[PDB]
Formats: C-alpha cells, structure tokens, sequence
C-alpha cells in the first residue's frame, strides 16, 4: 500500500543491506526461507508488510530491493550465505571489472552497459507496487561505483519516476582517517551531480561511530558488522511509520520538506542515542529527557563536525516505544533553553516530531541492549560547510599539480569537469554563509 | 501634505406612480444650499447643509438641476483632476426606486454622468491630441451579485447557466483587484458607448414592488486613462506617463421586504444587497469617525464592494457621493439615513496624489 | 432533526473522533456492534443527531473519515469502536501532504476531495433538517489544513445558510511538531475567517497544563487529551439530544457569540474535572463548577484571557441545576471582573441548562468563550511568518506545487486586520460623555 524500493551501491551498501536485511526479517517474523511461521496464529492481515517485502501466494516473501556492486565478491556472498533464499536472484553483478576507485569508471566506460540492466528491475518492482512514495539508495564516497554508478542511476530516475523523493545514506569522507588517495575528487564530482537531483542525502562518518562504539559500548576492536548494524536502525526509524502504528507517523515526504529549506543544502547529520551494551543497559532511566540530550551531545553523533560552529536550520526527532508526547515537549523547551544550541533567526519553529509505538528488536550476536524506547535524530546544521571546505583544500593541493587526473582522463572524463565542479562546490560553501548571517532590516 | 475632502452631494427626485397613486405629501423642501425635511406630525424639523443640491422635483420651477448641470457641477472638476493626475471616484447611494441609475447612468434620450464624461474625456483628448501627449484608455465594467463579482462586458456562452465569477485578490501596493477582468481599449465615443449597452443588458435587473428595473448588482465602471509626456533629455523622448483610475459606482437599495414583495432569489438577492448596504455604512461611519483623531478599523474585508473600493472610500483618490432622495412621506426614515450618512461622508479626507510613475526611481531623488 | 455531519482529517482528528464515539456512545447506550443496550428512553428519541437506523435497530454514526494515508484508518478499524463505521465511508490515499499545505489543497487534496463529497451529500441528503457541519482537524499539516480547509470552501457555497463548526488544533507557542506550521496555519486562517461560523481553537500545551496541574496525571497520552476535546464537542451539541429549562442549538450561540463576522474564534474549556483522589473532599455545585470555568488554567487555547477581554463568553450547564443559583452566579462574574469584558455589550454571558447530565457525574459545564487574547496566537505566527518569508526559506516546496508569493502576502495582511479588529476592543473605550 505504501512501498519503498531499496538500492545497495558497492561494497558499502550491500554490507548495510545485509545489516538491514537482516533486522527487517526478525520485527516482521520472517525467516531467511522467506518464510512466515507466526502467520499460523495471525492469518494475514499486513504482517508480510508490504513497504519492504512482498509476498507470493506460497507463502513465500521476497524483498523490494536491487543490489550493483560491479564486482562479484560482495553479492556472492550473499547466493551463498544464510539469505541466498530470500533474495531474487537478479542480484545485478557485471563484475568482470571493477571501478578501480574512478568516478571516471563508474560514471562512463564500465559504468554503462549495466546502468540500462539495472533500470529493469526497478520498473519491474514499480510496476509491482502501487502506492511507491520513493527511493532509499545506500553508496559512498570515495569509490568508483558509489559516487559514478550512483551519479549515473540518480540522473536517469530523475527522468524516469521525475517527482518522487530520492533519500540517500551516503558514507561521507572522514576529515583524518581515509582508505583512498582519491575521496576528494570522487566526493566533489559526485556532489556536483546529485545536487540537482537527490532530495534528502542522509550522511554517515565511520571515524564518528568508531568512536561511539569505543566510549559507549566498550568495543575497542570493532569492524563493520557493527557500523553497519546501528545504520540499520536510522532507516528502521525513517520507515518504521510506514510499517508499524503510532501516533505521529511521519511519510517520506517530511524530510524532503522541514530539514530541507532551499534546494542546495539538503545535507543533514544522523545520530542514535541509545547505543548501549545490556550491561549500561542497567544503571540508566532510559527515558526521553535522557535520550533526547543524548542526540546533541556532539561526541555521540554519527558525523564528524561540531555543531557548536554553526547554527541549526531543523530538526526532526523520531520516537519509537513507550513515549508520551509530553515528555517530548519537555525535552525540546530544554534544548531551546540551552545556549549552546543555536537556531537560525528565520526558524523559530525548528522541530519536527515523530512517535512510533513498536521497540527496536535486538539482533542475536550483536552489540546493542533491549530496550523500550529508541530515537532517532536527523539535523541540517550549518556546520558541514567545515567538511566542504576540507575535501575543497585538498582537492586544490592535488589539482595544481593534476595528480590522478590521467587516470580520470583515461576513462573519458574532461580536464573542465574538474574545474566545473569545484566552481560549484565552491558556491555551495557560500550559501551556507548566507544561511547563517542574521536578517536586518 | 495634501487633504481632499470628499465632495457630497445630493439629489431630490420627483414624485412616482405610486407615491401618486397613495397621494403623498411634499416633506423635503430647498432654499438652494440647504436641504430641510417637515416631518407631517410637526414635531421636530431636521435641516442639513451639502456642497451641491439639485432639485429635480419640478421640470418648471427655478433651481431645476439637470443631468447636464449635475454633469458640469460633479464630473467636470474630477475629470479635470484625472487629466491633471488624479484618481477619481463617483459613487451613488440611497434607497429603491430613488435614482442613482438615473443619475448616473441615464436613459436612451436622459443620458447620465458615464456618456457625458466619456464624450468630454474623448473631446478633451482629440483637442489636446498632440506630438506632446499621446493618450491610452482601457476600461472595465463589472458587478457585484449576491457577494459574487462578475464581468458585464462579455458575450456570455449558451448554457443552462453562464455565469462564470471572478476572484478578489490583494496587491500589496496596488491594493485589490479582481482576477480575471475584461480590460478592453478604447479609441473614441462608439466602443464605449457599445460597451456600455452590452452591459447595462447583461447587468442583473428585475421587477420588484418599488422598481420594475430594479438592479439587483452594484455595478462599477473602471476608467484607466494613461497619458504620455516628453521632456527634453539625454537620449530619447517619451519618458514621463501618468495614470490614472476613474470609478464610477452604482449601488441598488435596502429593500424592505415588507413593501418590496419578494420571495425566493429577490429575498436572497436583496438580502445580500442589505448586508453590503449594512458593511458600506459601517465603512462610512469609521472613516468619518477617524477624520476627527479618534482611531478606529475600517472593515473593508467583510463585503467585496468595501474590498474593492478599498482605495476609493480612503487611502487614494478624489471622490464625491451623489446621494439620492425622494421627496414622499412615507420613506422618511429611510431618506433621512441617507442623510445622515451623506453628512458624515462629508467629513471624510483622502491623501490624493499625481501618479508620476517615478517615485523612488531617480526624478524623487532629484526632488 | 438538527442533524450533524461530522468529518475528521488527518492523524488528529481521526484520533479525537475515534475517541468522540466513544463517549457519545456511552451517552446513547450504544455497544460496539450498533447494538442498543441502554436503560433510559431519552436516548433513542434525539439519536438520530449523530446516528443513522441500519436493519435492525443497529445504529450507524454519521462519521466521515478522511486522510491521505492509510495507516490512522486502520487504527479505527482494528480497535474498540471500529465495526460501527460505514466501511464505504473510510476515503484514503497514499503518500500523504508532506506537512505541505500546497499538498492536500491543489494537488493530492484535489484529486481525493470529489470522493468525500460524495458521502457528504449522500448524509446530507438523508438528512430531514440539516443543522450544520462539524470538522476535526489540525492545523500544523498538510491534509487537515489542506484537504479540510478546501471541504469547507466547497460545503460553504453548496450550503451557505447551514453552521459549519470546527474544532482545531492550533500551533503551540513554545515547542513545535512541525517545522512549517506558520505557513500551514496562516494559509488555513486565511480561508477560514471567510467560511466558517465557530471554531473552537485548541492548543496541546494547555492540556498539558491541565492534565498536569488539575488531574494530576503525569503521563498523559494523547487518548486522554483527546478525552477532553470529545467532552467540549459533546457539550455543544447537549441541547439537540436532550431536554432541558433552556435550551440552545448551535446557531443561538454563534448569534450571542459572534458580534461581527469575523470574530468567531473561541476558546474552550469543561468542567468540573479533578483528580482521582480529590473527588471525595469536594462539593459539586455551580459556584465551584463556575470557578474552574472561568480560571484561565482550564482553557484549551493556550492564550490568557486576563491580557484581554471577553467580548462574549457562554456556559452550557447538565444536570438538575437551579437556574437562580446559574443566573447568580454569571452576574457576579461581569460585576467582580467588569474590567475583562465590555462595555458596549451589558450581558456578556450566555446560559443553557439540559437537564439528563453526563454518564458518571451529577452535574457538568461546558464552556466556550471569545476573547482579544486570541491577538496572541495569530500575532505570534505573522512573526515567525514574516521571518520566514523574508528569506524564503522554505517557500520552494509550496511554489513547486502550484502557488505564488501573492497567496502568502494574502494570508498575512488577512491575520493582521484580524490582530487590529480585536485589538481595537480590547483597549477600554470612552465617548464623550455617554
Ligand atoms: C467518580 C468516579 O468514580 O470516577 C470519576 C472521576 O474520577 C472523574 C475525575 C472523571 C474521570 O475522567 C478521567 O479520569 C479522565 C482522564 C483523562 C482525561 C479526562 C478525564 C473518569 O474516568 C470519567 C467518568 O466520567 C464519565 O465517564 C463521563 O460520562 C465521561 N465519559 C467518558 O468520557 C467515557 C470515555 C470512555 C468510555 C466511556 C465513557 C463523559 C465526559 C464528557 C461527556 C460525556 C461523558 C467518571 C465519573 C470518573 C472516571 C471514570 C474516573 C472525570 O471525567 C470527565 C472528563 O468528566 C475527569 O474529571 C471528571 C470527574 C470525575 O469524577
Ligand atoms: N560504513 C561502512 N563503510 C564501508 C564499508 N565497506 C566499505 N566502506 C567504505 O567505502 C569506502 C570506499 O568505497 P569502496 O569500499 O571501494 O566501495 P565501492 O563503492 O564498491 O568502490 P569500488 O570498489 O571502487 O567500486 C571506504 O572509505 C570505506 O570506508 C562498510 O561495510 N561499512
Ligand atoms: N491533540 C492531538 N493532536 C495531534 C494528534 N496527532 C497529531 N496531532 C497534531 O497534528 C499535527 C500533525 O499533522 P498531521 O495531520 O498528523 O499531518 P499529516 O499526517 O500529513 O496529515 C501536529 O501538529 C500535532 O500537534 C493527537 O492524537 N492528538
Ligand atoms: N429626475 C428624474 N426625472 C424623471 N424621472 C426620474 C428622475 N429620477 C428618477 N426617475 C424615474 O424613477 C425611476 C428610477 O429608478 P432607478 O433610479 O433605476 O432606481 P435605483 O436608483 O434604485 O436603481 C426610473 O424609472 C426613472 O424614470
Ligand atoms: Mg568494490
Ligand atoms: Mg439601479
């Protein structure tokens, strides 16, 4: 009735899928058989919810997404792991090559006779569903497929669907900590592109939840089963409305609008406040004054970028669990008391609420606790101008001297394009002044 | 700096059929400026003082005013304004059957004040129709039916019902305006003279116990007049316009019930009609209350009449009242309410101004 | 034969009037099947107020259910009362406004409105004598603003001479729950101050006041603020489905409370309510009930009427009430507290007794007051309004979907010629002499 179609670019993506896949089953009481036991005791009605996973009349529920990774390791992963059952198995590998860490790889050359294979199965999944309210596309920057594939793709389903909400979840850059020579460029030229065409581009920075999962749940050696298992929560909340009940339902279409005020700076932070082990699960309330400070507690976000350096455009707060709107209320008169949260003078009103009434379920080999309540925070702050400005510095340090560009030109790529968008990148880090400079008459 | 007071003033009818047939009694008699009404009991007398009188009451006793002296008195001075580069407005107001129709329409062989001031508009023009001042006209004609408006100069389409209503919308510097509105040009006297039959025929009109061609709509007649002028400067000629608006305004009347036997869409029309009555006199009650240093709020909002003539009533633009009255016994209460209205209309002062077209642009500056 | 049409858009009013069957139900001796199973005879004689007779003495409310997404019907549905609504009467869609105003008035608001008047005039219609409409909406969205606001543009010139009573629940002052409420609210009250006859304006945070400071709750959910709403509505509409000494339907109230056309925004309240603990040391009886009425800690519209003055209230009372003991009472407030009303109205009270009081108490009020200190609410939202407007901030979204700067310049100057025709009263008036 209201579906939501899934799209896992590159390694990244089809990591988190796998980390999403796998929470998405157990809330809903499937097996990885695509199977549905507790049917037995229900008889129907929507438990093979419908926003996610279809359903074949055996019984059988087979999800709403479409894997790309150009590159067969990942994705075979999957045809021979614990979900080879569940999935379709148009699994959209055309490996023979990969990227190479090049957006001129990803965008042209291997990007194409693939990016026509991919856009079948989306309208075969649209033409399945009837009331598709958007696209939730999970890649990175910093390699050739997540920053040129989805460049490629978000152009064409801005042609073939128009006016639909495109969220993305995007890895952004960290500022110190780096796997590649090459995230400025790929990070710069994919901005450029899907600028115009994205709505909502969630971002996430691993050198922050390597850092939460250190303090807060005393994991010291972590690795990316646990990253990618505290994203699979921000994207239960942004569509747990669409699936559960509640009080405050939020539609996809309320992020494109309070945390998006102009059509260019669409860039929000995430954060989840309640990451704690079952043994901190004890000693602590839980409650919503407690999880609501949490949220702007900046050590705790998922993103590295102090928002005591700018100023807060929104803010949209998403509940889920035994919470009362009027401890809601309280929470939000506590940080509009507080100093060091500054809000814009022309958003006075700068928070959205959403209440949800199912709790998170808790993964089996996993590292977060059972818990009652849960949120989830999504903020545009003006503070991101900061990590433009970095990926700006060094983009200029290694263009000078036209380091790498022989490979981007190898794969058809224009020395102008470099030029072009970094010009627009460098009008971007202005609007964010403006935003931030106090109205006078 | 500038205060113009509006210029009221006021017309006696003659007597009619039924105020023959019941053979009413004279009570409003003149001496020229003044205006008194004998009440039959003889206990009180009221008097009232006007810019302007006529008495039309006798076509042979001396002090007979005439649609051409009523003319060369009222319309002259504001089309001279507009010329100059003003806005002006005319507006009629009173009871049924009393004669603003009459009076500012006219008859085939009677005409009113809109032909007059349209001939002499055009007359002025072609004597004046120089290399110096080119001349443009646009005009519009609508009206208000039970708070709808309405454009009259259209050629309706063939239905079940054709009536297609138009918005009022705000400006925020021009003011209100309708949406949607025939803005057609004139050249001379013929197009609107066409125009004019077109919709004085499309207006609404029916036959009640006090009319038998009541109008059943408030009818305004929009003149956009824009003058071009040259001055001698740096580069090209052409570069100073004035504009200007002249709003002639037709109103119906209050409409007892009880005397004008209605049932039904009269009723419903007339019922209307008193509502915009009851919004207007409140408007002309709070700006003749704020023109003595008192504050108030005029309602302008609840009545679209009021809405669009948001800049007529106040605000700017050089306007006169024509109130009618007529000189029977029996509507006594009524014609003194139209008095009394018109004597505080008198008190009313508007900030008129010349729409140079300039101001804040470079000529301001260099003033 | 007063006859009401009730209709409820979006997540707010589909929850309130879920709730609103509930407690008339209760009143009527209805189960949840339709079913009678009531004890007195005064119930089935005015049922047919907010009731339709289906087959077999089964009883069918007169219930419209709008929004555009499915999820707040399927909370009706599967819940107490759900098996008593028309099921032809649930309209929905998908991919609701957006908290976009632009939404559910012009583009998705436009194509699902034509089916909800369909069941609108199919109710009407069935109905002997209509006495008017009632709509529970929220303004702060995009569907209750939106698509409600259009249903009454369209109701209004289908039934001009007919009431159309609304209950709405108004932006806070302190803490928002959606980012665009000023435009949503403006927009809305610029429709509204043209086509509607009452409309009752509620605020959250006042009822988190009383939930917190009267009943001494303190974990109110929304069930129980919206327990609260359905007693007001159910108090308006006391005196059309019970007898009483003096009665008053809606428009006798809307004449006695509504002196210019405009001003017909009111500020609710009920009484008596307390605590489960107090209940046993209190007297009930109107000097105690008039007390909590007009203190200004049990208004719903989160606006003090002691920065104004009441150019009109009313007080709906239910019981065996003595009509000395009400007429008193009423006179001691105008005479004690002359300075909160005015003067060029002498009696600026109402009164209504209906004599078969509420389920569970021996006597309740109902009150419904019109103040200047409504200037608060509509001044507050002109500011963050123009604030936001100034810099178009987030104006993009409702251009894109078929608006114009011209329509938000509208609603501002609207709002603020309202803001100057209370403020004009509210400042004490003098004539020359008098
Ligand atoms: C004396 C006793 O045994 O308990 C009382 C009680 O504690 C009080 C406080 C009741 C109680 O109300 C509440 O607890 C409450 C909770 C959240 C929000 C609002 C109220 C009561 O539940 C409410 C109940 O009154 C009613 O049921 C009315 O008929 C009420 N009915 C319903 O709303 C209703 C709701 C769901 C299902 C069935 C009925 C009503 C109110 C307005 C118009 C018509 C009917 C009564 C006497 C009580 C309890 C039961 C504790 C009060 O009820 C009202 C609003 O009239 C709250 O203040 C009154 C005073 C009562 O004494
Ligand atoms: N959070 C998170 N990030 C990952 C994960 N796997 C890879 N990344 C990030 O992905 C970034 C680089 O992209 P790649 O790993 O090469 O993925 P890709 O999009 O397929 O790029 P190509 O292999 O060149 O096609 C690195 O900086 C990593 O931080 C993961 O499992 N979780
Ligand atoms: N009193 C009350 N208000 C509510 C409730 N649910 C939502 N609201 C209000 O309604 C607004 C949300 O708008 P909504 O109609 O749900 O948006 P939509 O889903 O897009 O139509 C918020 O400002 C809330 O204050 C409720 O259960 N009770
Ligand atoms: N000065 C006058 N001389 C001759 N007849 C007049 C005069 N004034 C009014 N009448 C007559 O009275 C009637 C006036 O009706 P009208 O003015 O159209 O009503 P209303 O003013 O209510 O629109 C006309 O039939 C007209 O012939
Ligand atoms: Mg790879
Ligand atoms: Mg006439």
């Amino acid at each position: 009735m209201r579906e939501c179609i899934s799209i896992h670019v590159g390694q990244a993506g089809v990591q988190i899928g796998n980390a999403c896949w796998e929470l998405y089953c157990l809330e809903h009481g499937i097996q990885p058989d695509g199977q549905m036991p507790s049917d037995k005791t229900i008889g129907g009605g929507d438990d093979s919810f419908n926003t996610f996973f279809s359903e074949t009349g055996a019984g059988k529920h087979v999800p709403r997404a479409v894997f790309v990774d150009l590159e067969p390791t990942v994705i075979d992963e999957v045809r021979t792991g614990t979900y080879r059952q569940l999935f379709h198995p148009e699994q959209l590998i055309t490996g023979k090559e990969d990227a190479a860490n090049n957006y001129a790889r990803g965008h042209y050359t291997i990007g194409k006779e693939i990016i026509d294979l991919v856009l079948d199965r989306i309208r075969k999944l649209a033409d399945q569903c009837t009331g598709l309210q958007g696209f939730l596309v999970f890649h990175s920057f910093g390699g050739g497929t997540g920053s040129g594939f989805t460049s490629l793709l978000m152009e064409r389903l801005s042609v073939d669907y128009g006016k639909k909400s495109k969220l993305e979840f995007s890895i952004y850059p960290a500022p110190q900590v780096s796997t590649a020579v090459v995230e400025p460029y790929n990070s710069i030229l994919t901005t450029h592109t899907t600028l115009e065409h994205s709505d909502c581009a969630f971002m996430v920075d691993n050198e922050a939840i390597y850092d939460i999962c250190r303090r807060n749940l005393d994991i010291e050696r972590p690795t990316y089963t646990n990253l990618n298992r505290l994203i699979s929560q921000i994207v239960s909340s942004i569509t747990a409305s669409l699936r559960f009940d509640g009080a405050l339902n939020v539609d996809l279409t309320e992020f494109q609008t309070n945390l998006v005020p102009y059509p260019r700076i669409h860039f929000p932070l995430a954060t989840y406040a309640p990451v704690i082990s079952a043994e901190k699960a004890y000693h602590e309330q839980l409650s919503v004054a407690e999880i609501t400070n949490a949220c702007f507690e900046p050590a705790n976000q998922m993103v590295k970028c102090d928002p005591r350096h700018g100023k807060y455009m929104a803010c949209c707060l998403l509940y889920r669990g035994d919470v009362v709107p009027k401890d809601v209320n309280a929470a939000i008169a506590t940080i509009k008391t507080k100093r060091s949260i500054q809000f814009v003078d022309w958003c006075p009103t700068g928070f959205k609420v959403g209440i949800n009434y199912q709790p998170p379920t808790v993964v089996p080999g996993g590292d977060l606790a059972k818990v009652q309540r849960a949120v989830c925070m999504l903020s545009n702050t003006t503070a991101i101008a900061e990590a433009w400005a970095r990926l700006d510095h060094k983009f200029d340090l290694m263009y000078a001297k036209r380091a790498f560009v022989h490979w981007y030109v190898g794969e058809g790529m224009e020395e102008g394009e470099f030029s072009e968008a970094r010009e627009d990148m460098a009008a971007l880090e202005k609007d964010y002044e403006e935003v931030g400079v106090d109205s006078v008459e | 700096e500038f205060n113009s007071q509006v210029t009221v003033a006021v017309r006696v009818r003659p007597f009619s059929k039924r105020e023959k047939t019941e053979k009413a009694s004279q009570v409003v008699f003149t001496n020229g400026e003044e205006i008194t009404v004998e009440h039959p009991d003889m206990k009180q007398v009221y008097s009232f003082i006007y810019d302007v009188s006529f008495w039309s009451f006798d076509e042979c006793h001396p002090g007979y005013a005439s649609q051409t002296t009523v003319y060369e008195t009222l319309a002259a001075p504001l089309l001279d304004r507009a010329f100059e580069g003003y806005n002006t407005c005319l507006f009629a107001y009173g009871q049924t059957g009393s004669g603003k129709s009459y009076t500012m329409m006219g008859l085939n062989e009677e005409p009113g004040i809109i032909p007059r001031f349209c001939e002499d508009l055009f007359a002025q023009i072609a004597k004046k129709q120089t290399s110096e001042v080119s001349y443009h006209l646009e005009m519009s004609f609508f009206e208000v039916y039970n708070e709808k408006i309405h454009d009259l100069l259209v050629c309706k389409g063939e239905n079940g019902q054709r009536k297609q209503p138009l918005r009022a919308r705000e400006h925020p510097v021009s003011g209100p305006y309708v949406e949607g509105l025939s803005m057609n040009v004139v050249s001379s006297y013929s197009d609107i003279q066409s125009w004019l039959e077109l919709g004085n025929k499309q207006r609404a009109t029916a036959a009640t116990g006090m009319n038998d061609k009541s109008s059943r709509s408030h009818s305004v007649f929009t003149l956009v007049m824009t003058q071009t002028k040259t001055e001698v400067v740096e580069g090209e000629e052409h570069d100073h316009r004035i504009t200007s608006r002249i709003n002639l305004v037709d109103l119906a009347g209050s409409e007892r019930c009880s005397t004008a036997h209605s049932s039904g869409q009269r009723l419903k029309e007339g019922v209307s009609i008193n509502k915009s009555l009851l919004t207007l006199g409140k408007v002309i009650s709070a700006l003749s209350e704020q023109a003595n240093g008192k504050r108030v709020f005029i309602p302008y909002r609840e009545s679209t009449l009021t809405w669009l003539l948001k800049e007529s009533l106040g605000g700017n633009s050089k306007t006169a009242m024509i109130a009618t009255v007529s000189p029977a016994a029996s509507n006594i209460e009524e014609t003194l309410s139209t008095l009394r209205y018109a004597t505080q209309a008198r008190l009313i002062v508007n900030i008129a101004k010349v729409n140079e077209d300039m101001n804040a642009k470079l000529i301001r500056e260099l003033k | 034969m007063r006859e009401i049409v009730h209709i409820q858009a979006g997540q707010c009013g589909n929850q309130i009037g879920a709730k609103f069957w509930e407690v008339i139900s209760d009143e009527h001796g209805i189960d949840p099947t339709g079913s009678y199973h009531g004890d007195s005879d005064l119930q089935l004689e005015r049922i047919n107020v907010y009731y339709n007779e289906a087959t077999g003495n089964k009883y069918v409310p007169r219930a419209i259910l709008v929004d555009l997404e499915p999820g707040t019907m399927d909370s009706v549905r599967s819940g107490p009362f759900g098996q008593i609504f028309r099921p032809d009467n649930f309209v929905f869609g998908q991919s609701g406004a957006g908290n976009n105003w632009a939404k559910g008035h012009y583009t998705e608001g436009a194509e699902l409105v034509d089916s909800v008047l369909d069941v609108v005039r199919k109710e009407s219609e069935s109905c002997d004598c209509l006495q008017g409409f009632q709509l529970t909406h929220s303004l702060g969205g995009g569907t209750g603003s939106g698509m409600g606001t259009l249903l009454i543009s369209k109701i209004r010139e289908e039934y001009p001479d007919r009431i159309m009573n609304t209950f709405s629940v108004m932006p806070s002052p302190k803490v928002s729950d959606t980012v665009v409420e000023p435009y949503n609210a403006t927009l809305s009250v610029h429709q509204l101050v043209e086509n509607t006859d009452e409309t009752y304006c509620i605020d959250n945070e006042a009822l988190y006041d009383i939930c917190f400071r009267t009943l001494k709750l303190t974990t109110p959910t929304y069930g129980d603020l919206n327990h609260l709403v359905s007693a007001t509505m159910s108090g308006v509409t006391t005196c059309l489905r019970f007898p009483g000494q003096l009665n008053a339907d809606l428009r006798k109230l809307a004449v006695n409370m509504v002196p210019f056309p405009r001003l017909h925004f009111f500020m609710p309240g009920f009484a008596p309510l307390t605590s489960r603990g107090s209940q046993q040391y209190r007297a009930l009886t109107v000097p105690e009930l008039t007390q909590q009425m007009f203190d200004s800690k049990n208004m719903m519209a989160a606006c003090d009427p002691r920065h104004g003055r009441y150019l009109t209230v009313a007080a709906i009372f239910r019981g065996r009430m003595s009509m000395k003991e009400v007429d008193e009472q009423m006179l001691n407030v105008q005479n004690k507290n002359s300075s909160y009303f005015v003067e060029w109205i002498p009696n600026n009270v109402k009164t209504a007794v209906c004599d078969i009081p509420p389920r569970g108490l021996k006597m309740s009020a109902t009150f419904i007051g019109n103040s200047t200190a409504i200037q608060e609410l509509f001044k507050r939202i002109s500011e963050q309004f123009t604030a936001m407007f100034r810099r178009k901030a987030f104006l993009h979204w409702y251009t894109g979907e078929g608006m114009d700067e011209m329509e938000f310049t509208e609603a501002e100057s609207n709002m603020n010629d309202l803001v100057s025709e209370y403020q004009q009263y509210q400042d004490a008036t003098a004539d020359e002499q008098g």
